[PDB]
């Protein structure tokens, strides 16, 4: 045997492993490695646009700390 | 703070558009620059065709379809 | 000017309406109506109408399926027609397409008035309001207000649905 | 009150699905009226600040309106913290 | 050369793909169909070889003539053979399908299915044992392996 | 944009699969091969003849019922109103009406298929 | 004809939806709240016949807010002259209208 | 008015003409009716969304509901017509004259 | 970089479908006291590759009486819908973060059956027409019940966003709250994907392969791929909806592994049910769904509407 079904299932699991984590990795690689922002409502989109405008490099994920206000 | 910044940004965009319209409309014989289309004299919120009217296509796309297309 | 996405969707909408409005063997009419419903769902999606678009798409899909079963049962012939299998169907389809294209060209090139008023063009992105929203969704709140504000609408709608069930039963009773 | 018991017996023996569905529907209809927690749900719904609270212009005759968010006056959400 | 190696490898790959997965059509006529069933039984389990039954002729590769082919049935057998898309193979099972068998001299029996359809493998017996039919299927697999289509096309 | 790109990619992949399926293998089609499939013999009538529907009434009732879910789907958002009593009353009223319509169909032998 | 029972009984069966500026949920305002309110206050009481002559200004402003026909006409004229000038070669639009703007929060 | 509104009006007019033409069948005219309902729904929701009429967002849904009723009604009648003639052709509905 | 994500979501799903065919064959074989495919490769690992290569190198057949455009369009639509309905799934981060994911899934699932309908109608054979009619009856039977079950389950979530289902059941699985709805939803998904005992649209013993009886080599393979992808996707959706896993934002691999394991368990359960029971009758399925599932579904919808108000536990995110 009954365990001879275990190999194929394992391979299938490996395939189902591929998308999820990959997406996560892609998101990180595209957003400075910090869990790409979710904008469900207009307020969150406005926050993202404000960050993009004040970043100075046209990237919303480049956050500015207290060192940017003298 | 966001409200204050939004008001200042909208006013700056409107002023830039008005200055540019004054520049362009100079040779038009019967044009009054900055003329309102409403009989009233109170404040009317811009239409987004008045803010990003003279700007590029990418800015317009981000302004109008930016939020809806973000997934 | 802005990728003409809404304009392209509206054109496909009208094309599907022409396709199913020439009455070519309702199977293909059903396909045309499904295409038009999906494209209209996309159109209202582009305007912020998510729930309304998804609802109209689902309702039509369910409705179309019943229609397909019904044409298989009652409205079929030995040689079902298509847009190129009949002179009349092809004539109607081509006339609709040509007149739609003519109207589009006249409205794009000139500020022409056809029936209602003059044409503007310059994309539909201009009319969008610059106002921002909160943590809620405007359409979602408007629709959800049906249960707190629209008591009368809910009452008449429920009564109409119950009477409709009774009515279809009585009509199909037979005798 | 005697024949209804026999009818319930017969319905449970023959069509239990209908009996269960009717019982669940009846419970869902009656129970919310008797529950003391409905007012708490309404209060929680009313306490959610979706929109900005516009300040009131001070005319000097507003004793119950706080002058600052940390002032003791105004509504309190202390009952929510214990729920 | 270079093209010869490529066409040989491609032909080997295609032959392996067609050989490893044969889908016979659910089609039995007489006694031999019981042994065909017993081939699918757990003891022999033809499925483990990639051989799985499919009902529709359009989704079938092999036609196994298991039983007597009467005159009333011959048009139906030819029809279902014609509707099988190529490549297709025919395996003749039992004496009745091979050459008439016990009913060779009867007035209503086709003396062999090879008069109606071209046959690839002839399996003898009455009925052939499930092992005999499995051996015939393996011989058909070997015959498919020996086939050379792309190699012949290259030398044209 | 992302959803449109996803739809285009999926449709392109399916179309490419169909094209490879239709252009790679050797095609040898003759008249007898492409005939309509009956079990072993030629079809008597045609597949375009009317096919009786024994559940037409159930289909129409499904048409009417498919809008009840459309009305009931905004309930998660309607749950966030201030006056929950009216919302609850109207939702329960709508569900009772749906149940009553289903019961009325059931008792009058409306769910039974035609003989 | 119009057997008005709502005003007689004070029921408000369908008057909550008639106009755009009447108690929307969560106080969400319409796009033309101010213009519609102004027109309604102007035209209330005088009557239907007078409201088409004395409150014509308010109705015109409300319609302009609704459809923005004049605004789009003005914008199209400005854009037409702008593109004619750029084709002739005298405009040279400023950098902040081309993508070189210094953005502000 | 933008091009989207005019395209929706054009779709409604095309569907109305298709309903009024009555080629051969009866299902096709019902399909034209549902197309008219769909165009009305799309235009109504576009208008409601453009002007931020919050309370009117529930108006299209109610529309759809009654659309269903109409559709159901038509289908019911069609069945009877078939049961009287074996074909949903409109040429058979000629027992009553003017 | 988005196309890389699209490909990384597309190709593994197809590979998983291909190997699920082999897993199902071996599982059925071992539950039938035999071995199943173990000859082509080591423990039969190369069987799906041989199957696909055989199917795509075989002559594709088109009937003479068939309507061509629909006949070719239907498999494309089926496969496209099967691949598309995977994007909004949070694993734990969805590829497309829709505000209304559940409604999108319902609409796309409703559109999927039109591939079966159009293939059956365009095949222009009696068995294909009967298969299409059976599909129509099946969807008429299950659609309303499925939608009401989804609404009742999501009444405790607070929205239609699929990502919120991860944080809704951070502490306790939702199966402990709505297990009757869980069972009814499981049966509805069994009927939705056209699986035993509700696999009436094919009817191997009755309609000799049913609607796809005329699809020879490539489009038949695409239909098979679409069906198996729909099986896996529906089981993943059920796992997310009813069996929520623990998501740590700094290591999503744990959530991905848990979710994949739950999906595989549900798929094995699907194969188990297929091997265990005989087949329903396509009128008995409608009678079951409209006389036993609809009343309980309506009652539980009323109960789940009343419960949050009754206990003052209304979910957030209006
Ligand atoms: C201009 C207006 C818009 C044009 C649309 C496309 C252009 C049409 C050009 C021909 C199309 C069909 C080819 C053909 O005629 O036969 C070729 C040829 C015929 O040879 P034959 O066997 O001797 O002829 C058999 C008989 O003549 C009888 O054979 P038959 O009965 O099969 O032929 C009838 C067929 C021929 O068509 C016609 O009769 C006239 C063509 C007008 C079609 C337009 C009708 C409007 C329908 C609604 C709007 C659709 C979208 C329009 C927008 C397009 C812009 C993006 O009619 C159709 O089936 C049209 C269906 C196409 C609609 C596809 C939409 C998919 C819906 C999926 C659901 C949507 C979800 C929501 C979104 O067959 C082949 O070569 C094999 C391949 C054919 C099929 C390939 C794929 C399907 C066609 C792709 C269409 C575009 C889809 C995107
Ligand atoms: C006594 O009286 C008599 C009878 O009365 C009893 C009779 O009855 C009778 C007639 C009966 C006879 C004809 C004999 C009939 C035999 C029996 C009745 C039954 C025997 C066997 C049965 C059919 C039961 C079978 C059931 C089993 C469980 C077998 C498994 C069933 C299968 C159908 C399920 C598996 C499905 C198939 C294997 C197809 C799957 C393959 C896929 C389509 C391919 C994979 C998909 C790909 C396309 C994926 C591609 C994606 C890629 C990316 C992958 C990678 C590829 C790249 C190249 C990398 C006679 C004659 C008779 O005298
Ligand atoms: C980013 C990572 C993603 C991972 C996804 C999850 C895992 C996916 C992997 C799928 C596993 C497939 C099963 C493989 C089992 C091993 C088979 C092997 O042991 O057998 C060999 C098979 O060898 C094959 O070459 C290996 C093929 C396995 C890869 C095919 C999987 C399909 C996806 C990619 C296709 C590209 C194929 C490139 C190689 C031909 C023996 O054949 P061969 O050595 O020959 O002997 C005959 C030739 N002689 C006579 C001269 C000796
Ligand atoms: C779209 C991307 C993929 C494209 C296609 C690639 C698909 C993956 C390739 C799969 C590899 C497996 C093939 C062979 C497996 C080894 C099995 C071995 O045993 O086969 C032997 C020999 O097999 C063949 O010699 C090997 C065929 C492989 C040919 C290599 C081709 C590489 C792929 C190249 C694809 C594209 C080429 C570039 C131009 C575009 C004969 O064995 P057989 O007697 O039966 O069985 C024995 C039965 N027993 C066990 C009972 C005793
Ligand atoms: C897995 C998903 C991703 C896959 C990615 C790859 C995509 C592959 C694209 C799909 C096509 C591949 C199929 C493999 C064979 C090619 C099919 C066709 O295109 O070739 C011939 C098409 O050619 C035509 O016969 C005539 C061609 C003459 C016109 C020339 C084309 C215009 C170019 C101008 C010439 C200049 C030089 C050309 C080279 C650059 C077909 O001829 P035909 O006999 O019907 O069909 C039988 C094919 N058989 C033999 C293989 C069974
Ligand atoms: C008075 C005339 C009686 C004879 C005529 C009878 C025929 C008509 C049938 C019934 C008339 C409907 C009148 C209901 C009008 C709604 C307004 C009122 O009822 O208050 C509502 C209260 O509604 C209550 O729930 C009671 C209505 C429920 C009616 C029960 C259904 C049975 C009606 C009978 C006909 C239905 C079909 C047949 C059923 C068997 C909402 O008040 P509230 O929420 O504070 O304010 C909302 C505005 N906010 C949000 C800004 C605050
Ligand atoms: C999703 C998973 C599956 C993906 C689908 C695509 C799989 C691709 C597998 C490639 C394997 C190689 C296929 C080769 C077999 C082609 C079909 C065939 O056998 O045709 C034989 C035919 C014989 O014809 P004749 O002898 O001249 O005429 C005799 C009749 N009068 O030979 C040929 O002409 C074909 C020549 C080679 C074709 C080119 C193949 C090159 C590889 C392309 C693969 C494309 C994949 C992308
Ligand atoms: C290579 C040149 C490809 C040309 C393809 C044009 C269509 C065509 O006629 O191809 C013919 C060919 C059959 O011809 P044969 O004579 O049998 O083969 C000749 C070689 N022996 O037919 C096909 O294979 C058609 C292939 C499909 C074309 C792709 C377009 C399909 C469009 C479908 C759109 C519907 C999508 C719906 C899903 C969207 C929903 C969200
Ligand atoms: C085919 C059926 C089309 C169905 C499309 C459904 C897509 C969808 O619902 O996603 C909505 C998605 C997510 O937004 P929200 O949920 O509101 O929240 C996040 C934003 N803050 O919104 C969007 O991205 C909208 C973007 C445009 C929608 C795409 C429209 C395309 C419709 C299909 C047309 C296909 C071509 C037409 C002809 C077909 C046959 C040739
Ligand atoms: C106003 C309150 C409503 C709220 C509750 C209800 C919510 C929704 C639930 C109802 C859904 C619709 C139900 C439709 C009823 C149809 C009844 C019917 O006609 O079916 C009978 C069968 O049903 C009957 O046997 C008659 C009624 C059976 C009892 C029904 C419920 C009676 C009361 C039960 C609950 C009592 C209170 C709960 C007590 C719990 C125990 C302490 C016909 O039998 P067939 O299956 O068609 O054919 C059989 C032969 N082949
Ligand atoms: C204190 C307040 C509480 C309020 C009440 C809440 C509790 C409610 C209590 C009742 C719950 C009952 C739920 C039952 C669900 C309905 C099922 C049903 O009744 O239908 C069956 C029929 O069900 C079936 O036959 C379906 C067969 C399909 C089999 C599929 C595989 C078997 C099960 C596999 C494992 C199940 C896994 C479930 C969860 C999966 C993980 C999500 C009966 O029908 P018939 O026997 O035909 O009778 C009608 C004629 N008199
Ligand atoms: S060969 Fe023998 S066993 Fe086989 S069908 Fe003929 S008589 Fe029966």
């Amino acid at each position: 045997m009954w365990f001879e079904i275990l190999p194929g299932i394992a391979v299938m699991a490996a395939c189902l492993f591929i998308p999820g984590m990959a997406t996560a990795h892609i998101h990180k690689f595209t957003n400075g490695g910090k869990e790409k922002r979710v904008a469900h409502f207009s307020y969150q989109w406005n926050l993202m646009e404000r960050d993009r405008r004040i970043s100075g490099v046209n990237r919303y994920h480049v956050t500015k700390g207290l060192e940017n206000i003298d | 703070l966001f409200q204050a910044e939004k008001d200042r940004r909208v006013l700056q965009m409107l002023r830039e558009n008005l200055e540019e319209e004054a520049i362009i409309m100079k040779d038009v014989p019967d044009w009054k620059v900055g003329e309102s289309v409403f009989h009233t004299t109170r404040w009317v919120t811009p239409m987004m065709g008045e803010l990003y009217g003279l700007r590029t296509n990418e800015e317009i796309l981000s302004a109008t379809y930016g939020f809806i297309w973000y997934t | 000017m802005t990728m003409y996405i809404a304009f392209i969707l509206s054109t496909i909408f009208v094309i599907g309406f022409v396709g199913f409005s020439s009455k070519p063997s309702p199977i293909y009419g059903g396909l045309g109506l499904i295409v038009s419903g999906g494209v209209g769902c996309g159109i209202v999606l582009n305007f912020g109408g998510s729930f309304l678009g998804l609802m109209v798409f689902l309702i039509y899909l369910g409705g179309m399926l019943v229609v397909f079963g019904y044409t298989t049962a009652m409205a079929t012939e030995m040689y079902p027609e298509v847009w190129v299998s009949n002179k009349t169907v092809f004539g109607a389809f081509v006339s609709g397409l040509m007149m739609e294209f003519c109207m589009v060209y006249y409205a794009l090139k000139e500020e022409e008035v056809e029936i209602i008023f003059k044409f503007n063009g310059l994309g539909d992105w201009v009319i969008y309001d610059t106002g921002d929203s909160g943590f809620f969704s405007e359409e979602a709140m408007g629709i959800a207000a049906l249960y707190s504000y629209g008591t009368w609408l809910v009452i008449v709608t429920g009564w109409s649905l119950l009477i409709g069930v009774v009515v279809i039963m009585e009509i199909t009773r037979g005798n | 009150a005697g024949r209804i018991a026999s009818f319930l017996k017969n319905a449970w023996a023959k069509e239990p699905v209908l009996v269960a569905s009717f019982a669940i529907g009846g419970l869902a209809i009656i129970l919310p009226s008797l529950s003391p927690y409905t007012n708490y749900a309404i209060r929680i719904n009313r306490a959610t600040p979706y929109n900005y609270p516009v300040p009131l212009r001070d005319d000097g005759n507003m004793p119950d309106v706080p002058s600052h968010p940390q002032d003791p006056q105004g509504p309190s959400l202390e009952w929510l913290k214990n729920l | 050369s270079r093209g010869e190696y490529v066409v040989a490898k491609l032909d080997d790959l295609v032959n392996w793909a067609r050989r490893s997965s044969l889908w016979p059509m659910t089609f039995g006529l007489a006694c031999c169909a019981v042994e065909m069933m017993h081939m699918a039984a757990p003891r022999y389990d033809m499925d483990r070889f990639g051989v799985v039954f499919r009902a529709s002729p359009r989704q079938s590769d092999v036609m196994i003539v298991a039983g007597t082919l009467t005159n009333k049935m011959a048009p139906a057998l030819r029809k279902v053979y014609d509707q099988m898309p190529e490549p297709r193979y025919v395996v003749s099972m039992g004496s009745c399908a091979n050459g008439g068998g016990y009913y060779h001299y009867s007035y209503s029996v086709v003396r062999g299915c090879d008069r109606i359809v071209p046959v690839d493998i002839y399996v003898p017996g009455c009925p052939p044992t499930a092992e005999a039919l499995l051996y015939g299927i393996l011989q058909l697999q070997r015959k498919i392996k020996r086939e050379k289509r792309l190699r012949i096309w290259y030398r044209r | 944009m992302n959803i449109m790109l996803t739809l285009l990619t999926n449709v392109t992949l399916a179309s490419l699969l169909v094209l490879i399926a239709f252009w790679l293998p050797q095609l040898n089609a003759y008249s007898e091969k492409t005939s309509p499939y009956e079990c072993g013999f030629d079809p008597m009538g045609s597949a375009r003849l009317p096919f009786s529907m024994k559940f037409f009434l159930v289909a129409i009732t499904f048409l009417l019922f498919d809008l009840e879910i459309a009305l009931l789907l905004p309930l998660p958002w309607a749950s966030q109103t201030n006056n929950l009593k009216t919302m609850l009353t109207m939702a329960l009223f709508l569900l009772i009406l749906l149940a009553a319509s289903l019961a009325y169909e059931w008792t009058q032998k409306g769910l039974e298929w035609a003989e | 004809p119009f057997f008005d029972v709502q005003k007689r009984l004070g029921l408000d069966l369908d008057r909550w939806m008639t106009i755009q500026s009447a108690e929307q949920p969560h106080k969400i305002p319409g796009r033309c709240h101010a213009f519609e309110k102004e027109w309604i206050e102007c035209a209330h009481g005088i009557g239907g016949i007078r409201a088409e002559k004395e409150c014509k200004i308010e109705f015109d402003d409300f319609v302009e807010c609704l459809l923005r026909q004049k605004t789009m006409k003005r914008l199209s004229a400005i854009k037409r002259q702008r593109d004619k000038l750029i084709k002739e070669g005298k405009y040279t639009p400023p950098p902040h209208h081309l993508g070189k703007e210094d953005p502000r929060p | 008015m933008p091009l989207v509104y005019m395209n929706i009006i054009m779709a409604f007019a095309i569907a109305l003409a298709g309903l009024l033409m009555y080629r051969s069948h009866l299902m096709s005219s019902l399909l034209c009716l549902e197309g008219m309902m769909l165009s009305l729904f799309i235009m109504s929701t576009l208008i409601i969304l453009n002007t931020h009429f919050t309370l009117a967002n529930m108006m299209p849904i109610i529309l759809l509901v009654f659309a269903a009723c109409e559709a159901a009604l038509g289908l019911s009648l069609l069945v009877m017509v078939s049961n009287t003639y074996g074909t949903d052709y409109v040429q058979n509905l000629n027992l009553l004259q003017c | 970089m988005f196309m890389i994500n699209i490909l990384s979501l597309i190709i593994p799903i197809l590979l998983a479908v291909a190997f699920l065919t082999l897993v199902e064959r071996k599982v059925l074989g071992y539950m039938q006291l035999r071995k199943g495919p173990n000859v082509v490769g080591p423990y039969g690992l190369l069987q799906p590759i041989a199957d696909a290569l055989k199917l795509f190198t075989k002559e594709p057949l088109r009937p003479a009486t068939s309507s061509i455009s629909m006949f070719i369009i239907a498999p494309i639509l089926a496969l496209s819908l099967a691949l598309t309905m995977w994007v909004p799934l949070p694993m734990p981060y969805p590829l497309i973060n829709m505000n209304l994911g559940v409604l999108f899934m319902l609409a796309m699932s409703s559109l999927a059956v039109y591939s079966i309908l159009w293939s059956g109608w365009a095949s222009n054979s009696k068995y294909a027409l009967i298969g299409a009619l059976r599909a129509v009856a099946q969807t008429i039977s299950y659609e309303v019940t499925l939608a009401i079950i989804l609404l009742s389950v999501l009444l405790m979530n607070g929205s239609y966003t699929l990502s919120t289902l991860i944080t809704t059941q951070e502490h306790i699985w939702m199966i402990f709250t709505s297990w009757p709805l869980a069972m009814m939803w499981f049966i509805s998904t069994l009927a939705e994907t056209n699986r035993a005992p509700f696999d009436l649209t094919e009817g191997e013993s009755e309609l000799v392969s049913g609607f796809n009886v005329e699809y020879a080599a490539g489009p038949f393979a695409m239909f098979f791929m679409a069906e198996y992808a729909n099986i896996i996707m529906m089981n993943a959706f059920t796992a997310i909806l009813f069996l929520g896993a623990s998501h740590d934002p700094h290591t999503p691999e744990l959530y991905t592994i848990n979710f994949v394991l739950k999906t595989l368990a549900l798929t094995i359960t699907f194969l188990w049910i297929r091997a265990s029971y005989p087949r329903f009758r396509y009128d008995q399925l409608m009678h079951l769904l409209w006389k036993s599932f609809l009343p309980l579904t309506l009652a539980l919808c009323m109960w789940h509407i009343s419960l949050p108000i009754m206990t003052a536990s209304i979910p957030p995110q209006s």
